[PDB]
RNA sequence: GCCUGGCGGCCGUAGCGCGGUGGUCCCACCUGACCCCAUGCCGAACUCAGAAGUGAAACGCCGUAGCGCCGAUGGUAGUGUGGGGUCUCCCCAUGCGAGAGUAGGGAACUGCCAGGCA
RNA sequence: CCUCCUAAAGAGUAACGGAGGAGCACGAAGGUUGGCUAAUCCUGGUCGGACAUCAGGAGGUUAGUGCAAUGGCAUAAGCCAGCUUGACUGCGAGCGUGACGGCGCGAGCAGGUGCGAAAGCAGGUCAUAGUGAUCCGGUGGUUCUGAAUGGAAGGGCCAUC
RNA sequence: ACUUACCAACCCGAUGCAAACUGCGAAUACCGGAGAAUGUUAUCACGGGAGACACACGGCGGGUGCUAACGUCCGUC
C-alpha cells in the first residue's frame, strides 16, 4: 500500500485540478507494471536464463514467467518456441510496493544518476525505461551475482496522452529530467 | 472484450442444444443480480423465469446475486417450471463457468425437482 | 521439369438435391474438403469424417442459407 | 517406415491382442494401456509394445 | 523490351482474343493512339513504336503506354519433333482488341502529336487511329 | 407508452466514423480477496464477498451520409435455337440477358419474458 | 498414389499439356472438459541491431493446420491445460463410387469404457496421398475336422506375420 | 547527423491483364416433382447369341502446334 494511498489522498486531487476532468474516473491511473528481462543468450547459456528469472523473482514479488521466441528467425540464431526471456506483470499491492522501492531506493542507486527521461512515452501515456545492471535493487545479493544483466520496466496507465501520463508519474516524486 | 468473450464461450453449447432441440434452462449472472429463464426450443419464447430482480425473490435475501441469492432463483424457476409441468431440460451456463453462484441455482433446481 | 501426373476421379459434389425423397440416410452431397462448402443442418447432419453431408432421417433435401454471413447448410424436411 | 509393429496383449488369459506400432527409438518403454477384450467381454490392461 | 518482372507461372495457354477493348478512352494525356483492330502487339513492337513516337516530339511532351505484354508466347524450336513437352517462352505479347487505347501523349500541339502517332503507327501490326481527350 | 436487461428471428437498407446523450432502477466500470475457484507470472481474465464512487471507459439511445451496404431504368457483354459473312473474329431473327456504372435507397425491422418510472 | 488447371458452372473427360507432392509421422500430434486466439505495420523500451523478448495502438485470419495442392476451419478444424485410451469388440438401416476385385461415408442397436454437473462427445488424426491381390509358409487361439478305434500329424475357422 | 537530376515497397487516387485470380455472374446443361399429348416399350430386369475396342471429315468449346497442316489430343453435335 502506501503509494496507492498517496494516490487517492493527493494526486487524483492534483490531476483533477490540472485538467479539471468531469469525472474522477477520467483521471489517469497506473494500471500495471510489466518488467521483463530478455536473456537472448539462453540460446547458449540455458542456465543464464534461470539466473535472470530468479533475478526478476528477487526484484519482483513473485514467480517470473519465461517467454519463448514468438517465431524462429536466423538473424539472431533463434528457433520458434525457444526459451529466450522472462517477464513479470505487477498489479495491486505488489505493483505499488515495487513502484516505490523503484523510485524510493533503487532508481537512486543508478550509476551517478541525473534523472530519468520524460520523453520515454509511447504516445498514449505509458512509460518504459531500462536499468542496464540491476543490483540497484537491494533484493539482489551482490556477492551472489553472476552478471550485470539489467532489465526493463514499462508502466502502463489509463492515460490517453503523454501529456497526461507524465503529469501522473509527475505527481509521484518520480525523478525525470 | 469480456461480454464478447463470454458469448463465444457460450456459443457452441447453445448451438448443440438447439441442434438437439431441447427446452433449456438459461442462467445469466451479474455483479448484483442473477436471472434464470426456461426457454422453449424454438429459441424465441420463454415459458418460465425467475430472478433476484423481482420484488419477491429478493425482499428476503441478504444480498442479491451471491451464492445464497442464486439458490433462491434456482429453486424458484425450478418450482415455477414444475408448475407448468416443464420437467426435463438442459442447463445453459451461457459462458459463465459451471461453478459459482451458477452451480447453486443449478443445484437448487434439481433439489426442487428439475431434470438435468 | 517433368510435368504430368494427376489424382483421379473422386467424384464429389451434390448427389441428392432440391426437394428429393432423400431416403433414410443417403450421402446427399459429398463435397468433402468442406464441412464448409455445405454445412450439416436439420434432420440431416452427421457430417462424416470426410465432411460428407448425409441424411439423418428420411425426408426432402433442403439447402438454405443462415446468418454467420451467408453460410450454406443442407437439411432434410419431412415429406 | 522405420516405425515398428508392436502388439498389445490381453492381461487376462485369452489369446487376445490388438496390433499396432511404435517408434522403437523415441519410445523404448513397453507400451501399456487398457482396451476391450472380447473373449472376456471386459476392459482389461493390455501390455507389450517392443 | 518490357515484360513481367516475375510470373506466378512460366507459360500461358493460348486462349483466344474475342470481345471489345476495355481501357477505351484517353485518360492521361490530351491525345491517344487507339487500336481499331484485333491482334497482338509484341514487346519489340510496343517499343519500336514508342521510340518512333518519342524521337519526333523530341524533348517535349509526356507519354503513356497503356498496353503491356505479360503474355508468354512460346515457340517449338526448328528441327525438333511434335509434342515432347511444351515449348520455350521466346517473347512476350499483349493481347489487344478493338478499342484498346495503346498510347497517350501530353505536352504537345495536336498536330505534332498526330504526326508522331502516325509514325509510331507504321510500326504496328494492327490498324489504329487518333483520339482526342473528350469531356465525357 | 417511454427506459433497461435477457433469449431468439432477419443476417450489413442491420456496420464503421463524427457529434450528442443516459445512471432511481437495470448495465457497466467499481471495492475487497484468507478463502470457493484462478494466474504456464499477474484477482487482467476466471471467481467469491460486497456497494464508498462514476457513468471516464464500455454499453444503449438520438442525430449525422464521410466511408461501407442496398440499388433501378436504359444501354453494353455474353448466350440456347435458326439463318449468314469479309469465319483467328463477327452479323441477322428469336428467346434468356449480366458485371460495372448511373439515378436513388439507407443512420434496421421484429417476437417471447422480466425489471424500473409514468 | 495425391492436389490444381486443361474440364466447356452436376459427375466424368486426352496428350511425351501446364505445376507440384506421397511410399511417412504422432501413445499424443488421439479422446474429452475447461480455457485461449494469429499475421503485418506504427510508437515507446537495458544489453538488442532492420529482425529475438516487454508495452500501447492500429489490424482483424493475409497467421496457423507435422507434409503438396486445393477446398475447409473462429461454435474453430488453430493454441494450452486436467483427466484419459472410443486409435474399443460385435454389427449396421441407408448412401456413394467402381466392368470387376474393391474402396468410401453412415446414423442407429448390443456389450464394455473415457471425459463432462449436465445436455452430451469419442469406433483416431480438418479432409482428400502414406500403398501390394492370390499362392505358399510362420506365430497365437479355437476338439470344427482327424482315412479301423482312441489319440496324433495335417486340414478349417478367428487373429496376426 | 545532412545530403544526393540515385532506385523506392507500403499507403492513396487514377488505368489495364489472369488456365492454375474472384467481395459479381449468365445463356445453357444436368438432378428432382407433377402433368398432358405422342411414340409398334422407345424403359428396366433376367436369360440365349453377337459383333466391336485402327476411325474419318465438318460445326461449336478447348489443349498441343505457327488460332500451320487433309496435324495432333479431348468435349459435344
Ligand atoms: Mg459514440
Ligand atoms: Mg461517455
Ligand atoms: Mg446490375
Ligand atoms: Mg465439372
Ligand atoms: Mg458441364
Ligand atoms: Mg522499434
Ligand atoms: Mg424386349
Ligand atoms: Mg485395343
Ligand atoms: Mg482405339
Ligand atoms: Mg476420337
Ligand atoms: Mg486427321
Amino acid at each position: 500500500a502506501k503509494l496507492h494511498d498517496y494516490y487517492k489522498d493527493e494526486v487524483v486531487k492534483k490531476l483533477m485540478t490540472e485538467f479539471n476532468y468531469n469525472s474522477v474516473m477520467q483521471v489517469p491511473r497506473v494500471e500495471k507494471i510489466t518488467l521483463n528481462m530478455g536473456v537472448g543468450e539462453a540460446i547458449a547459456d540455458k542456465k543464464l536464463l534461470d539466473n535472470a528469472a530468479a533475478d526478476l523473482a528477487a526484484i519482483s514479488g513473485q514467480k517470473p514467467l519465461i517467454t519463448k521466441a514468438r517465431k524462429s528467425v536466423a538473424g539472431f540464431k533463434i528457433r520458434q518456441g525457444y526459451p529466450i526471456g522472462c517477464k513479470v506483470t505487477l498489479r495491486g499491492e505488489r505493483m505499488w510496493e515495487f513502484f516505490e522501492r523503484l523510485i524510493t531506493i533503487a532508481v537512486p542507486r543508478i550509476r551517478d544518476f541525473r534523472g530519468l527521461s520524460a520523453k520515454s512515452f509511447d504516445g498514449r501515456g505509458n512509460y518504459s525505461m531500462g536499468v542496464r545492471e540491476q543490483i540497484i535493487f537491494p533484493e539482489i545479493d551482490y556477492d551472489k551475482v553472476d552478471r550485470v544483466r539489467g532489465l526493463d520496466i514499462t508502466i502502463t496507465t489509463t492515460a490517453k496522452s503523454d501529456e497526461e501520463g507524465r503529469a501522473l508519474l509527475a505527481a509521484f516524486d518520480f525523478p525525470f529530467r | 472484450d469480456k461480454k464478447s468473450a463470454r458469448i463465444r464461450r457460450a456459443t457452441r453449447a447453445r448451438r448443440k442444444l438447439q441442434e438437439l432441440g431441447a427446452t433449456r434452462l438459461v442462467v445469466h449472472r451479474t455483479p448484483r443480480h442473477i436471472y434464470a429463464q426456461v426457454i422453449a426450443p424454438n429459441g424465441s419464447e420463454v415459458l418460465v423465469a425467475a430472478s433476484t430482480v423481482e420484488k419477491a425473490i429478493a425482499e428476503q435475501l441478504k444480498y442479491t446475486g451471491n451464492k445464497d441469492a442464486a439458490a433462491a432463483v434456482g429453486k424458484a424457476v425450478a418450482e415455477r417450471a414444475l408448475e407448468k409441468g416443464i420437467k426435463d431440460v438442459s442447463f445453459d451456463r451461457s459462458g459463465f463457468q459451471y461453478h459459482g453462484r451458477v452451480q447453486a441455482l443449478a443445484d437448487a433446481a434439481r433439489e426442487a425437482g428439475l431434470q438435468f | 521439369g517433368g510435368s504430368t501426373r494427376n489424382g483421379r476421379d473422386s467424384e464429389a459434389k451434390r448427389l441428392g438435391v432440391k426437394r428429393f425423397g432423400g431416403e433414410s440416410v443417403l450421402a446427399g452431397s459429398i463435397i468433402v474438403r468442406q464441412r464448409g462448402t455445405k454445412f450439416h443442418a436439420g434432420a440431416n447432419v452427421g457430417c462424416g469424417r470426410d465432411h460428407t453431408l448425409f441424411a439423418k432421417a428420411d425426408g426432402k433435401v433442403k439447402f438454405e442459407v443462415k446468418g454467420p454471413k451467408n453460410r450454406k447448410f443442407i437439411s432434410i424436411e419431412a415429406e | 517406415g522405420i516405425r515398428e509393429k508392436i502388439k498389445l496383449v490381453s492381461s487376462a488369459g485369452t489369446g487376445h491382442f490388438y496390433t499396432t506400432t511404435k517408434n522403437k527409438r523415441t519410445k523404448p518403454e513397453k507400451l501399456e494401456l487398457k482396451k476391450f477384450d472380447p473373449v472376456v467381454r471386459q476392459h482389461v490392461i493390455y501390455k507389450e509394445a517392443k | 523490351m518490357l515484360q513481367p518482372k516475375r510470373t506466378k507461372f512460366r507459360k500461358m495457354h493460348k486462349g483466344r482474343n474475342r470481345g471489345l477493348a476495355q481501357g477505351t478512352d484517353v485518360s492521361f494525356g490530351s491525345f491517344g493512339l487507339k487500336a481499331v483492330g484485333r491482334g497482338r502487339l509484341t514487346a519489340r513492337q510496343i517499343e519500336a513504336a514508342r521510340r518512333a513516337m518519342t524521337r519526333a516530339v523530341k524533348r517535349q511532351g509526356k507519354i503513356w503506354i497503356r498496353v503491356f505484354p505479360d503474355k508468354p508466347i512460346t515457340e517449338k524450336p526448328l528441327a525438333v519433333r511434335m509434342g515432347k513437352g511444351k515449348g520455350n517462352v521466346e517473347y512476350w505479347v499483349a493481347l489487344i482488341q478493338p478499342g484498346k487505347v495503346l498510347y497517350e501523349m501530353d505536352g504537345v500541339p495536336e498536330e505534332l502529336a498526330r504526326e508522331a502517332f502516325k509514325l509510331a503507327a507504321a510500326k504496328l501490326p494492327i490498324k489504329t487511329t487518333f483520339v482526342t481527350k473528350t469531356v465525357m
